[PDB]
C-alpha cells in the first residue's frame, strides 16, 4: 500500500489487519535516481520494514564454520521502525549523506534459531550517519543496552548498507533495500554477543 | 581454621559492629552501626 | 428397522454402558480429553513462556529444571491480554509455545468439560429417576474454578493473572491476591473459611455417630447421644433434615467465597482498618490490621520486579 | 437538592429508599401471626 | 514482513471466518446433521394431536 | 533422570485410577 | 437536630404502620 | 540425583506393592 | 392462605402454593410490580436529595441519575447539569405509579378471584394450553417492541440522547441517521466475545444503538403478532416440558444470561455508559495515567519515543502485538481502549507522534487528570485506590458496584434456572417426590452398569 | 495453518450439531417413570 | 464370551519356595562382584 | 554404582516377590 492508501484509512480499519507495522511502496517514481536534484533535505515519515533475520551462529558439527542462519521470529509482529525523522542530503556529482535524529528508532525482538536456543536483541539504527553513493551509502549507529540499569536477575556499535532504488521527484518519496549487522543483547554478561544480519526495505519522504 | 575476630571502622575511626542473624531469618540484611545503636553502613540490597 | 439417528440416540441415552455418555457427555468427553491431552504434553515439556511481556521467560516444564511441587502450566503472556490466540492465530507453533497459548487452549477447553459435566450429572440424575439437585450442588466448585480462571482474567483485563496450573502456581496465585485484594479481610472469604471447617467438622461427627450406632437405618440413640453433648436437643432428629443441612452448609460457603473472588475481579476489595485507633493528639497506634497491612506492603514491593513502570498499580 | 418548595420534606425521603426490604419482613411477621400454619 | 499470518485477531470477522470455505463447511455440516435427524425423525413419534407432549 | 521417574510415577498412578475404574470388583447385595 | 427529630419521627411511624395492620386484623379476626 | 533418593523411592514403590499384592492374591485364592 | 396438610407445601415454599390459582398469582406479580417502581421513585429521589451538581455524578455515588443523563435530561455540553428538576418529575411520577400498581396488587391478592379461568375466560389460562401462553407471550413482546421504539423516538424526535463522541465533550444531540443496515447491525452479534471484539459491548456510536433499537422494536412487534395468531409446531412440542415451573426456568436462566452480559457491559463500555456519569472504566483510568505522565514529562522536557523502560520495550511508546503504537508499560493489556478524549491523537497505524507533540488540546489533559485520579478501585469500606492505602479518600466507582452485584445477581438466577429446571423436568416425568420403591427403575436395569 | 482452522471447524460443528440435535430427539420421554 | 473351559491354577509348594529363593540369592553372591566391577 | 546396585535390588526384589505370591496363593488351600 502507498503512502496514499495508508492515510486514507481509519484507525479502526488498520486495526487488527498488521498493515500498522508495515511499509508503504513507492509505486510511483522512477528507477532512474538521477531526477533527484541535488540539495540538502528534512527527511520526514522515515520508515522501515525488514524481511529476513538471519543471525550468525557456530556450527554444531566440529568440522563446521561459523555461518548465518535462518531464524523464526517469537514477538508478534512490532519489529518495524517508523516515524523517524533525520537529514538527507544528496550531492550533485553521486555522492549522497544519510542521517538519523528521532523517532521511533529501536524495537526489542526475539528470535529463535533452530535447536532451540532462542536469543534476543534490540533492532536499532539509532545515531546512524551514512555517506557514500546512491547505491551503496554505508555508515554506523549506537546500539543501548537490552535492558536498563534498573533491571534485575530473580557503547556497542553495529554497521548498516543503505541503497535507494526508487525516487519519484514530484513528491520526494525515495525507497530502497538496506542490510545491516548488529550485535545481540549482552545483558548480565551471561554470554558473548551475537551477530545479527537484517535485510529489508525503507520508505522516506524527503519533500 | 579461625579466622580471627574481625573489627570494623570507618574512615572516621569510629567503630562498627555487624547486627547478627537472628535465627528466624533465612536471609538477613547486613547492617553496620555503631556503638549507639544508629545504623552507619549496609549493603544496598542487590542493585539498589 | 430404525433408522441409523434412532440406532445413535438409543446408543447415547443408554444406561446399559459403563460410563454414561450423555447428551452432555457428547461434548464433555473431547473437551475434556483434549484438555487433559494438552496438559500433560505441556506438563512434561514446553519451552519457558513469557508470562509478564516483558521479554523474560519462566519455565514451568519437568524437561526444563523442575519438579513436580515447582511444575506449573504458565498462563497466557500480558501482551496478549484478553485476545483470543488459538493455534491457527499464530504464524508458528513455537511462536504459540513462547506467548503461552496452551494455558488458553486447556483453560477454555477445561471450563467446557465442566459446565458439560454438571449437565451430565442432572442427566443421568434424570434417567435414573432421581431428584435432580447433585448438579446444584456440584455448581458451588464449578463457579470458583469459573471466578478463578476465567471471570479474575476478565475483570484484570489480562488472563496472565490466572491461576496457574501448577502446585507453586496456587500458591504464588493466592500470595499475589492477598498483596493486592487484602482477602483474608474480606467477609465472603470469611465465610467460605466458615463453610471449609464446618464441613470437615460435620463430616467428622456424622461419620462418628453414624459408624458407632451402627451396632450388630441410623437408631434414635445418636441423636439422643448429640442432644446429651451440647445440649441442642431437637435441633437434628430427621434423618433428612440431617443430611439437607450437610449439604447445604459448604455449598453455600462455596458459593459466597466463588462470589467474593468475582466481586474482587472487579475491584471491590476487602475490609480495610489501618490507620482507624489514633491517640488523642492524632498519632497513629498499630493494631494487628496494621501488621497485616506491612504484610501486604511487603508483598506488593516485590510482586512484579520489572513490569511496572508508574507509581500506581492500576491494572 | 429538593426544590426549594419541597425543602421542608427532606427527611421523609432519607426514609424510603429502605422501605421495601421491611416488606419482606412484613412477611414473617404475618407467618408468626398464623403460628406458622 | 519477515512471516506471514492469518491477521484475524481483533477484526471480529461474523463467526470467525474470513475464508469462504469455512462457511461452507459450517453450512454443509449443519445441513448433513439436519439432514440426518430428518430422516431419522419418524422413529421419534409424531406430536401430530394439538395437546401432546411431556406436560404438567 | 529425575523427569522419567517424576513421569513414570504419574504414569503408573493414571493406570492404577483407570484399573480402579474398569477392573473393579462387581457390588452385590448393596 | 429538628431534622433529625422529623427523619425519626417518620421512620417509626412509617415501620409501625406495618404490623398495625396484623395487629388490628388479629384483634377483629381476619383472614390473615 | 543422588542415588539414595532414587533406591529409596525405588524400595517405597515396590516393597508396599508385593506385600499388597501377597495380601491381595491370599484373600482371592482363598 | 392455605396451609401445609391442604396444599403440601411448608411455609418456607409458600409461593409454591399459588401455581394453580391465577387470581393470586396475578395479584403477587402485580404487587411485586408495584414494588419495583416505588424502589425506583425512593431511590430517584434520595439521589435528588443528596446530589450536588457542581461536582461530578460518579463522585457521589449516584447509579439511577445517569442513566436519566444519558437520556439526555438536564445536562449541557461536557456533561455539566444545567437543572434537576427532571430527575424530581421522574422520582415522583415512579412513585405515584407504584402506588397505583400496589394497590392494585393488593386488591388482586386479598379480594380478587382465586381463579379467573371460568369468570374472566380471557384473562384464564391453563399451564399446558399451549396457545394461551403464546398469546400473553405475544401480548408482552409487542409491549416490549413498542418500549423499543418509545426510546427510539426519544432519540430522534423529542429532544436527542447524551452523545459522548461528539466534537470536543459530548453534549445532547439528535440521532438523524441511525444504522438500520443489516450487516452492521448483525455483526455485533456474531462477533467473538473475546478481548478486541468484545461482542455487543463494542458498540461505539449512538448511530448504531438506535439502529439496532429500530431493529429489536420492528422485531419483537412482528414476533407478537406471529406468537398470538399461532401454536408451536410438533417439534417444539418435542423437545419443551410444558409447565409453570418450565416457563419460570426457562425465564430464569436467559436473565441470568442477561446480568451476565449487564455486568460485562457496564464494566467495558463507555458509550452507552458515558464516563461523565459513570466515571472512567478500568482500562480508561490506567490510559489516562499513562496519558497524563508522557504528557508532564514531555513538558518538562524528554524525548517520549526515545525512553527506553528498565525490561528495554518502551518507557511511553511500544507497539502492540498487531503492529499499533500505544502506550508501554503493564497497560500493554488496556491497548485497544477507545475514548473521545484520546482518539483525535490516534493516526491510521496508532498513536501519532506529531500530534501528541502539539496536537492536545486542555480539556483532554484535564479529562485525563480527573480519570486518572478516579479509578475504579476501591474498597469495602469505601476507602479507594490499591489495599495498601491510608484512610483518606471515600470514593468507589459506580461502574465497580454495578458490575459486582449484577454479576452476583446473574450467578444467582443461573442457579435457579439449574433448580427450576430440574424439578420442573422431574415433576412433568412424575419422579419429583422420591423414588417408588415398588418399581425402582433401577431394579429392572441389566447389573454390571 | 488454515487447513487445521478447517479441521478444527468441522469438528466442533460436527460435536455441537450432535448435541443440538441430540435434545430434539424426543428427550423429554426418555424417563423411566409412568405416565 | 462364555466361561473358558481352559481354567486351572498354578501351584508352588514351600519346597519350590526355598528352591527359588536359595538359588536367586546364590546366583547375586556369585556375580554382585562382578557387577560391582 | 548406581546401575550395579540398582540391577542387583531389582534382581533380588521382584523375582522373589513373584515366588511368594505364587507360594501363598498355594499355601491358601491348605
Ligand atoms: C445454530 C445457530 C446458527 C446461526 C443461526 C441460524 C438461524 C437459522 C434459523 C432458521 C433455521 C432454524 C432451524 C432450527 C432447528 C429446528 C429444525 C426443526 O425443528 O425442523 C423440524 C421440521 C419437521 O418437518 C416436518 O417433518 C415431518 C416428518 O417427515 C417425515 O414424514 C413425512 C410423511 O409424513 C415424509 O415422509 C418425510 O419425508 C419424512 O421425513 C413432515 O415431513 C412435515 O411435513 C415436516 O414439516 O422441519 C422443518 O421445520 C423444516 C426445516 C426448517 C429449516 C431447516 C434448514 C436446514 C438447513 C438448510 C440448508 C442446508 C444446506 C446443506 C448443503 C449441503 C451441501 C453443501
Ligand atoms: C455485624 C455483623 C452482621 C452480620 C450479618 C449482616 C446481615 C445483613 C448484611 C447486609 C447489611 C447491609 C447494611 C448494613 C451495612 C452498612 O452499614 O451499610 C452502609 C452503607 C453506607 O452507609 C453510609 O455511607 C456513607 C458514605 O458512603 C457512601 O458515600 C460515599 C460518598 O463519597 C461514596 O459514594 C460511597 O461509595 C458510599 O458508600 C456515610 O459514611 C454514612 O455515614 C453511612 O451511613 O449503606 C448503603 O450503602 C446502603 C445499604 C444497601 C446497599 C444496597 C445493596 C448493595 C449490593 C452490593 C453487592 C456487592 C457485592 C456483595 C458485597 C461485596
Ligand atoms: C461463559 C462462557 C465464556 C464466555 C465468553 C468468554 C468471555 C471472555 C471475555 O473476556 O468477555 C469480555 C466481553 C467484553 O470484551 C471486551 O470488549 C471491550 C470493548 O471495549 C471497546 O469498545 C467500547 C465501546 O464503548 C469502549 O470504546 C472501549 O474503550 C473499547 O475498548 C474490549 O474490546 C475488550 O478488549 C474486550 O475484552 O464481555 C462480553 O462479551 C459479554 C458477553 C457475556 C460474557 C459473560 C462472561 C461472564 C463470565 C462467565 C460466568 C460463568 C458463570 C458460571 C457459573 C456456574
Ligand atoms: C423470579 C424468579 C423466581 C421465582 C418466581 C421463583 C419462585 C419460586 N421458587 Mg425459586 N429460585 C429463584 C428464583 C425464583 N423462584 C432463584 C434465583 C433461586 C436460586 C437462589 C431459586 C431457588 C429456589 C429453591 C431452592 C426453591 C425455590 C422455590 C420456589 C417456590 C416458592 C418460593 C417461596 O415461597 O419462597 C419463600 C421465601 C423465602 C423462604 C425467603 C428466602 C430468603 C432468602 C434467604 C434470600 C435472601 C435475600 C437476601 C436479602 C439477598 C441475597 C444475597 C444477594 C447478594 C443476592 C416458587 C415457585 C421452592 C419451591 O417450593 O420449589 C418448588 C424451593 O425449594 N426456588
Ligand atoms: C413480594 C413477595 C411476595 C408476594 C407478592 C406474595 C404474595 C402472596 N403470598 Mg407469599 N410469601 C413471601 C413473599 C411474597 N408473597 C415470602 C417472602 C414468604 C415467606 C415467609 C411467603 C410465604 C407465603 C405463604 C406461606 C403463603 C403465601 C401466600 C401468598 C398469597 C396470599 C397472601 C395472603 O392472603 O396474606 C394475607 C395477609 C394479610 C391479610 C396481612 C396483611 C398484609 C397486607 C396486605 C399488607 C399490605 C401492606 C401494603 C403497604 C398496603 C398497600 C395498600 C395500597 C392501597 C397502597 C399472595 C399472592 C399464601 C398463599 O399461597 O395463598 C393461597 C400462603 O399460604 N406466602
Ligand atoms: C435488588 C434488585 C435490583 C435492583 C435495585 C436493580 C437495579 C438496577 N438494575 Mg438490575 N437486575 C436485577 C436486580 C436489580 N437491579 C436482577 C435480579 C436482574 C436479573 C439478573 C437484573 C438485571 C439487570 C440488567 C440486565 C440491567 C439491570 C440494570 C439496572 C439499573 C437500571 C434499571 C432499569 O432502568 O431497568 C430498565 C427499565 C425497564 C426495562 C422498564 C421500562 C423502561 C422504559 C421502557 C423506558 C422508557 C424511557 C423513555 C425512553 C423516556 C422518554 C419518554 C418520552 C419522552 C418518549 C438499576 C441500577 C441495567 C443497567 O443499568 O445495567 C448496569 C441493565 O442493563 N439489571
Ligand atoms: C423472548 C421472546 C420469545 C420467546 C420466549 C419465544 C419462544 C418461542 N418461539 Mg418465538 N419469536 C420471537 C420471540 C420469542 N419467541 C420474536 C421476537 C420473533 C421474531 C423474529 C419470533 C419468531 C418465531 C418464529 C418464526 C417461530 C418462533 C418459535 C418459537 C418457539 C420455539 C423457540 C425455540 O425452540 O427456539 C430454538 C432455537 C433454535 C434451535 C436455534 C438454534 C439455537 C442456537 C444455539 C442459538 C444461537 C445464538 C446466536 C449465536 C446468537 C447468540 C446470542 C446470545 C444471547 C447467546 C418458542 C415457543 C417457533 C415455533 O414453534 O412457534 C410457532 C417458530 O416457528 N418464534
Ligand atoms: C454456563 C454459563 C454461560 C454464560 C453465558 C454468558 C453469555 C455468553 C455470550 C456469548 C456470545 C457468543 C456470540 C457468538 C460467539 C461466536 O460467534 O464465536 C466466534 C468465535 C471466534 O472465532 C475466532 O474469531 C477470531 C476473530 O475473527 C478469529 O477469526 C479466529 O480465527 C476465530 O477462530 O469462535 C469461538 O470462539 C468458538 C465458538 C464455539 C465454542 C463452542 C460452543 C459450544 C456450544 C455448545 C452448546 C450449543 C447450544
Ligand atoms: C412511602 C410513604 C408512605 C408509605 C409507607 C408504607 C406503605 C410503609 C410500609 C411499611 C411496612 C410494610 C413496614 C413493615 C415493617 C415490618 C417490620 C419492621 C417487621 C419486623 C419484624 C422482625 C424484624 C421480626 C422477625 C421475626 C419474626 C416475627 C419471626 C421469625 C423470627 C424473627 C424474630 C426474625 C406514605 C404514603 C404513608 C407516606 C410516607 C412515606
Ligand atoms: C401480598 C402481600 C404482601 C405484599 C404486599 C405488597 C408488596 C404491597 C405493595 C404495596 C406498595 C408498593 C405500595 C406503595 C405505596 C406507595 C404510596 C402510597 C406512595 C405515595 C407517595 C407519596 C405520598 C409521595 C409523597 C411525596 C412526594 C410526591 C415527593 C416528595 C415527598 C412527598 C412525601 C411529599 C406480603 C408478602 C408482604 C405479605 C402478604 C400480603
Ligand atoms: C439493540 C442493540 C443491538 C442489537 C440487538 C440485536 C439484533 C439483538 C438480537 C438478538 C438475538 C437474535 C438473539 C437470539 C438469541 C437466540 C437464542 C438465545 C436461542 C436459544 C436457543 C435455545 C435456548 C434452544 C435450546 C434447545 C435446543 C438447542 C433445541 C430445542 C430444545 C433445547 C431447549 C435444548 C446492537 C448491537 C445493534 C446495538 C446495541 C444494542
Ligand atoms: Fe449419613
Amino acid at each position: 500500500l502507498t503512502f496514499d492508501e495508508i492515510q486514507g484509512l481509519t484507525y479502526l480499519q488498520v486495526k487488527g489487519s498488521g498493515i500498522a507495522n508495515t511499509c508503504p511502496v513507492l509505486e510511483s517514481g522512477t528507477t532512474n535516481l538521477k531526477e533527484l536534484k541535488a540539495g540538502s533535505y528534512k527527511l520526514e515519515n522515515f520508515c522501515i520494514e525488514p524481511t529476513s533475520f538471519t543471525v550468525k551462529e557456530e556450527s554444531q558439527f566440529k568440522g563446521g564454520e561459523t555461518e548465518f542462519v535462518k531464524t523464526k521470529l517469537m514477538t508478534r509482529l512490532t519489529y518495524t521502525l517508523d516515524a523517524m525523522s533525520g537529514s538527507f542530503k544528496v550531492g550533485s556529482d553521486g555522492s549522497a549523506e544519510l542521517k538519523e535524529d528521532d523517532g521511533i528508532d529501536y524495537a526489542a525482538t526475539t528470535v529463535q534459531l533452530p535447536g532451540g536456543e532462542r536469543v534476543a536483541f534490540l533492532f536499532t539504527i539509532k545515531q546512524f550517519d551514512g555517506k557514500g553513493t546512491l547505491d551503496g551509502i554505508k555508515g554506523d549507529f549506537l546500539v543501548p543496552s537490552y535492558r536498563g540499569s534498573s533491571f534485575l536477575d530473580p557503547a556497542l556499535k553495529g554497521s548498516a548498507v543503505f541503497s535507494v532504488a526508487k525516487v519519484d521527484p514530484v513528491t520526494g518519496e525515495i525507497a530502497g533495500v538496506f542490510e545491516s549487522i548488529q550485535p545481540s543483547d549482552t545483558d548480565l554478561g551471561a554470554k558473548p554477543p551475537k551477530d545479527i544480519k537484517v535485510t529489508g526495505l525503507w520508505y522516506a519522504q524527503l519533500k | 581454621g579461625w579466622l580471627g575476630h574481625a573489627s570494623f571502622k570507618d574512615q572516621e575511626g569510629r567503630e562498627l559492629f555487624v547486627r547478627r542473624m537472628p535465627t528466624f531469618f533465612e536471609t538477613f540484611p547486613v547492617l553496620l552501626l555503631d556503638k549507639d545503636g544508629i545504623v552507619r553502613a549496609d549493603v544496598p540490597f542487590r542493585k539498589a | 428397522n430404525s433408522s441409523l439417528w434412532a440406532r445413535f440416540c438409543e446408543w447415547i441415552t443408554s444406561t446399559e454402558n459403563r460410563l454414561y455418555i450423555g447428551w452432555f457427555g457428547v461434548i464433555m468427553i473431547p473437551c475434556l480429553l483434549t484438555a487433559t491431552s494438552v496438559f500433560i504434553i505441556a506438563f512434561i515439556a514446553a519451552p519457558p513462556v513469557d508470562i509478564d511481556g516483558i521479554r523474560e521467560p519462566v519455565s514451568g516444564s519437568l524437561l526444563y529444571g523442575n519438579n513436580i511441587i515447582t511444575g506449573a502450566v504458565i498462563p497466557t503472556s500480558n501482551a496478549i491480554g484478553l485476545h483470543f490466540y488459538p493455534i491457527w492465530e499464530a504464524a508458528s507453533l513455537d511462536e504459540w509455545l513462547y506467548n503461552g497459548g496452551p494455558y488458553q487452549l486447556i483453560v477454555c477447553h477445561f471450563l467446557l468439560g465442566v459446565y458439560c459435566y454438571m449437565g451430565r450429572e442432572w442427566e443421568l440424575s434424570f434417567r435414573l429417576g432421581m431428584r435432580p439437585w447433585i448438579a446444584v450442588a456440584y455448581s458451588a466448585p464449578v463457579a470458583a474454578a469459573s471466578a478463578v480462571f476465567l471471570v479474575y482474567p476478565i475483570g484484570q483485563g489480562s488472563f496472565s493473572d490466572g491461576m496457574p496450573l501448577g502446585i507453586s502456581g496456587t500458591f504464588n496465585f493466592m500470595i499475589v491476591f492477598q498483596a493486592e485484594h487484602n482477602i483474608l479481610m474480606h467477609p465472603f472469604h470469611m465465610l467460605g473459611v466458615a463453610g471449609v471447617f464446618g464441613g470437615s467438622l460435620f463430616s467428622a461427627m456424622h461419620g462418628s455417630l453414624v459408624t458407632s450406632s451402627l451396632i450388630r437405618y441410623n437408631i434414635v440413640a445418636a441423636h439422643g447421644y448429640f442432644g446429651r453433648l451440647i445440649f441442642q436437643y431437637a435441633s437434628f432428629n430427621n434423618s433428612r433434615s440431617l443430611h439437607f443441612f450437610l449439604a447445604a452448609w459448604p455449598v453455600i460457603g462455596i458459593w459466597f467465597t466463588a462470589l467474593g473472588l468475582s466481586t474482587m475481579a472487579f475491584n471491590l476489595n476487602g475490609f480495610n482498618f489501618n490507620q482507624s485507633v489514633v491517640d488523642s493528639q492524632g498519632r497513629v497506634l498499630n493494631t494487628w490490621a496494621d501488621i497485616i497491612n506491612r504484610a501486604n506492603l511487603g508483598m506488593e514491593v516485590m510482586h512484579e520486579r520489572n513490569a511496572h513502570n508508574f507509581p500506581l498499580d492500576l491494572a | 437538592k429538593l426544590p426549594e418548595a419541597y425543602a421542608p420534606f427532606a427527611p421523609i425521603v432519607d426514609v424510603l429508599p429502605v422501605i421495601p426490604v421491611f416488606f419482606i419482613l412484613l412477611a414473617f411477621v404475618w407467618q408468626a401471626a398464623v403460628s406458622f400454619r | 514482513l519477515v512471516d506471514e499470518r492469518m491477521n484475524g485477531d481483533g477484526t471480529g470477522r461474523p463467526f470467525g471466518v474470513n475464508d469462504p470455505v469455512l462457511g461452507w463447511v459450517l453450512l454443509g455440516v449443519f445441513g448433513t446433521m439436519w439432514a440426518i435427524w430428518f430422516i431419522g425423525q419418524k422413529d421419534l413419534g409424531d406430536f401430530e394431536d394439538a395437546d401432546d407432549g411431556l406436560k404438567l | 533422570m529425575e523427569a522419567l521417574v517424576y513421569t513414570f510415577l504419574l504414569v503408573g498412578t493414571l493406570g492404577i485410577i483407570f484399573f480402579s475404574i474398569f477392573f473393579r470388583d462387581p457390588p452385590r447385595m448393596i | 437536630n429538628i431534622e433529625l427529630a422529623l427523619t425519626l419521627v417518620s421512620l417509626v411511624l412509617v415501620v409501625s404502620a406495618g404490623p398495625l395492620v396484623v395487629v388490628l386484623l388479629s384483634a377483629r379476626g381476619g383472614n390473615l | 540425583v543422588n542415588i539414595y533418593g532414587l533406591t529409596a523411592t525405588a524400595l517405597f514403590i515396590i516393597i508396599p506393592t508385593s506385600f499388597l499384592l501377597i495380601l491381595y492374591v491370599k484373600t482371592a485364592s482363598t | 392462605g392455605r396451609d401445609q396438610e391442604t396444599t403440601g407445601f411448608a411455609w418456607w415454599s409458600g409461593n409454591a402454593r399459588l401455581i394453580n390459582l391465577s387470581g393470586k398469582l396475578l395479584g403477587a406479580h402485580v404487587a411485586h410490580a408495584g414494588l419495583i417502581v416505588f424502589w425506583a421513585g425512593a431511590m430517584n429521589l434520595f439521589e435528588v436529595s443528596h446530589f450536588v451538581p457542581e461536582k461530578p455524578m460518579y463522585e457521589q455515588g449516584l447509579i439511577l441519575l445517569p442513566h436519566i443523563a444519558t437520556l439526555g435530561y438536564g445536562v449541557g455540553p461536557g456533561g455539566e447539569i444545567i437543572d434537576t428538576f427532571p430527575y424530581f418529575v421522574s422520582g415522583v411520577l415512579h412513585l405515584i405509579s407504584s402506588a397505583v400498581l400496589g394497590f392494585g396488587g393488593v386488591y388482586h391478592s386479598l379480594i380478587g378471584p382465586e381463579t379467573l379461568e371460568e369468570s374472566y375466560p380471557f384473562f384464564g389460562y391453563v399451564w399446558k394450553d399451549k396457545n394461551k401462553m403464546t398469546n400473553i407471550l405475544g401480548y408482552h413482546l409487542i409491549m416490549l417492541g413498542l418500549g423499543a421504539w418509545l426510546l427510539v423516538w426519544k432519540a430522534m424526535y423529542f429532544g436527542g440522547v447524551y452523545d459522548t463522541w461528539a466534537p470536543g465533550g459530548g453534549d445532547v444531540r439528535v440521532i438523524t441517521n441511525p444504522t438500520t443496515n443489516a450487516a452492521v447491525i448483525f455483526g455485533y452479534l456474531v462477533k467473538s466475545p473475546f478481548g478486541g471484539d468484545g461482542w455487543i459491548c463494542s458498540v461505539d456510536n449512538m448511530e448504531d444503538i438506535i439502529g439496532g433499537h429500530i431493529w429489536i422494536g420492528t422485531l419483537e412487534i412482528l414476533g407478537g403478532i406471529w406468537h398470538i395468531y399461532t401454536t408451536p409446531w410438533p417439534w417444539a412440542r418435542r423437545a419443551f416440558v410444558w409447565s409453570g415451573e418450565a416457563y419460570l426456568s426457562y425465564s430464569l436462566g436467559a436473565i441470568g444470561v442477561m446480568g451476565f452480559i449487564a455486568c460485562c457491559m457496564s464494566w467495558f463500555n463507555n458509550t452507552a455508559y458515558p464516563s461523565e456519569f459513570y466515571g472512567p472504566t478500568g482500562p480508561e483510568a490506567s490510559q489516562s495515567q499513562a496519558f497524563t505522565f508522557l504528557v508532564r514529562d514531555q513538558r518538562l522536557g524528554a524525548n517520549v519515543a526515545s525512553a527506553q523502560g528498565p525490561t528495554g520495550l518502551g518507557k511511553y511508546l511500544m507497539r502492540s502485538p498487531t503492529g499499533e503504537i500505544i502506550f508501554g508499560g503493564e497497560t500493554m493489556r488496556f491497548w485497544d481502549f477507545r475514548g473521545p478524549w484520546l482518539e483525535p491523537l490516534r493516526g491510521p497505524n496508532g498513536l501519532d507522534l506529531n500530534k501528541l507533540k502539539n496536537d492536545i488540546q486542555p480539556w483532554q489533559e484535564r479529562r485525563a487528570a480527573e480519570y486518572m485520579t478516579h479509578a475504579p478501585l476501591g474498597s469495602l469500606n469505601s476507602v479507594g485506590g490499591v489495599a495498601t492505602e491510608i484512610n483518606a479518600v471515600n470514593f468507589v466507582s459506580p461502574r465497580s458496584w454495578l458490575a459486582c452485584s449484577h454479576f452476583c445477581l446473574g450467578f444467582f438466577f443461573f442457579i435457579g434456572h439449574l433448580w427450576h429446571a430440574g424439578r420442573a423436568r422431574a415433576a412433568a416425568a412424575g419422579f419429583e417426590k422420591g423414588i417408588d420403591r415398588f418399581d425402582e427403575p433401577v431394579l429392572s436395569m441389566r447389573p454390571l452398569d | 495453518m488454515l487447513t487445521l482452522k478447517i479441521f478444527v471447524y468441522t469438528v466442533v460443528t460436527f460435536f455441537v450439531c450432535l448435541f443440538i440435535f441430540g435434545f430434539l430427539s424426543n428427550d423429554p420421554a426418555r424417563n423411566p417413570g409412568k405416565n | 464370551a462364555r466361561p473358558n473351559p481352559n481354567k486351572q491354577v498354578v501351584e508352588l509348594n514351600r519346597t519350590s519356595l526355598y528352591w527359588g529363593l536359595l538359588l536367586i540369592f546364590v546366583l547375586a553372591v556369585l556375580f554382585s562382584s562382578y557387577i560391582f566391577n
